């Protein structure tokens, strides 16, 4: 499933070429979203010592992350 | 207060943090003014049944029993009301807010027929 | 048997709503106008965070 | 703060546009009764539109938040079921 | 710039590439033979060097 | 249900950056963030409702993700493939 598709999810929740750049600009935002609140998941999984990150982890990397945003 | 712009920008200035950054700007959709609409005539509706359910009988002895004059003052109102509803929905009409509202986020029949959906589980599973 | 729902909706329909639309009708009663929508006005100002949903439930 | 923003829009629209307007319409109308009770009724409109406009704006906020908490009430109802 | 990424030049950077010279550096880069690294020494520099294309490890 | 995504999306979305960052997920994380990305979706769509030129940018420079437009077109390089990321470059 490619960034394009990801573009095509967003555009179908907001309903031309321009619009499309603006579209996979904003689905690479997303994924980068989505590495940097992983990367903090593992940051705080391995300061507490565990192999695996957890749902209690990213959720307060996550709100530490929404806190400074 | 008519100038519903200024209004509008001042109360977002005025409650939300220093550090949210309010920098677009939309004016609010059709399925925005459908359910404004909607609960202002529901709302209404209730209102003038309850007021003229409450001052029946001033009406009555002052017409001295003439229901048709009560029924032209009725349509007099239900004129006045729409036509007062017709100057807000163009006044809103330029107006400013955030597009993440849908019909569904402001609607009070639905998210009560929820609410008591929810409530009838938690008696059901609290009686089982 | 149902005792929770018969409980919640005797609270909501005539300890809240009841009260509400007493307390309106009787201030509006009491002569006049400006003297209940100023008076409701408090009483709806230090009644917050009490007469909430959750508070009922 | 879009339902705040809202019903401030609506008190400030209410309380000093329609009600003030048909009060002092109520206190001119003081040679025919027929007028100042329809004034007064008038007057009976907009506030009981205001008032419905703020309850009704803190009830969706009230139960929108409300349901979330019963919802969490839910959940822990049915842990205890499944334990017991 | 091309003489001192062939000769290997360890004091290349982002700072002597121009603004003229930036699309010539994003063709660089999309061609993904370039190690992009930020300094230790001094954060924000990213020092530029092309891969080893003679190694046989 | 047809607004939130699917655990199998979130799966061919970023299993190579689990896989190349050692990151080891079970399901109850990977339904945690597929109800994640529905508030990340409502959060971005709220800082950023329509979009302009420099608006973005200065939302992303806002956002602490990036200091410049190197670091827009430097980001979408390791997110796209090269046609997609060449379109991007001519776009900006």
């Amino acid at each position: 499933m490619d960034t394009e598709a990801l573009a095509n999810y967003l555009l179908r929740q907001l309903s031309s070429s321009q619009e499309y750049n603006k579209k996979l600009l904003l689905a690479c935002g997303f994924q980068a979203i989505l590495r940097k609140i992983l990367l903090d998941a593992r940051t705080r999984a391995t300061a507490e010592g565990l192999r695996e990150v957890y749902p209690y982890h990213i959720e307060a990397a996550t709100q530490a992350f929404l806190d400074s945003q | 207060p008519w100038e519903f712009r200024k209004v509008i920008q001042a109360e977002y200035r005025e409650r939300l943090p220093r550090n949210y950054e309010l920098k677009h700007w939309k004016k609010p959709s059709k399925i925005m003014i459908g359910s404004i609409l909607r609960l202002l005539e529901t709302n209404t509706v209730s209102a003038l049944d309850s007021v003229f359910e409450k001052y029946e009988k001033e009406m009555n002895q002052m017409t001295h029993g003439d229901n048709n004059e009560v029924k032209r003052i009725y349509s007099k109102k239900e004129r006045l009301l729409e036509i007062i509803l017709t100057k807000i929905k163009k006044k809103l009409r330029q107006a400013k807010f955030p597009s993440r509202i849908s019909e569904r986020d402001l609607d009070i029949e639905y998210i009560y027929s929820k609410r008591q959906f929810i409530q009838n589980r938690y008696s059901q599973e609290l009686q089982n | 048997t149902d005792t929770y729902n018969s409980i919640s909706n005797f609270i909501e329909n005539e300890l809240t709503a009841l009260l509400s639309s007493d307390d309106y009708l009787m201030d509006d009663l009491a002569g006049p106008n400006e003297v209940c929508r100023l008076l409701k006005a408090q009483v709806i100002e230090k009644r917050k965070d009490a007469m909430s949903r959750g508070k009922q439930d | 703060t879009t339902i705040d923003v809202l019903s401030s829009l609506f008190i400030n629209l209410f309380e000093n546009d329609l009600i003030p307007q048909a009060l002092k319409d109520f206190n001119k109308s003081d040679d025919d009764q027929f007028r100042k009770l329809l004034y007064k009724l008038d007057l009976r409109l907009f506030q009981t539109i205001s008032d419905q406009m703020t309850r009704d704006l803190k009830d969706i906020l009230d139960i929108n938040v409300s349901n979330n908490e019963l919802c969490y009430q839910l959940k822990q109802v049915l842990a205890r079921k499944e334990d017991l | 710039l091309m003489k001192r990424l062939i000769e290997h030049d360890l004091n290349l950077t982002l700072n002597d590439f121009s603004s003229k010279t930036i699309p010539i550096y994003r063709l660089l880069l999309r061609a993904n033979i370039i190690t992009v690294i930020e300094g230790s020494t001094n954060p924000g520099t990213k020092y530029i060097k092309l891969i080893d294309f003679n190694e046989t490890s | 249900s047809i607004k939130p995504l699917q655990i199998m999306d979130l799966k061919h979305l970023t299993r190579q950056f689990l896989n190349e960052n050692r990151i080891i997920l079970p399901k109850q994380t990977w339904s945690t963030i597929q109800e994640e990305s529905l508030n990340i979706m409502d959060f971005l769509k709220q800082k950023i409702g329509t979009l302009q030129k420099q608006e973005l940018v200065d939302s992303f420079i806002d956002m602490g993700i990036i200091n410049n437009v190197d670091d827009m077109f430097e980001l979408a390089h390791e997110l796209l493939p090269l046609e997609l990321q060449s379109r991007i470059e001519s776009y900006l």
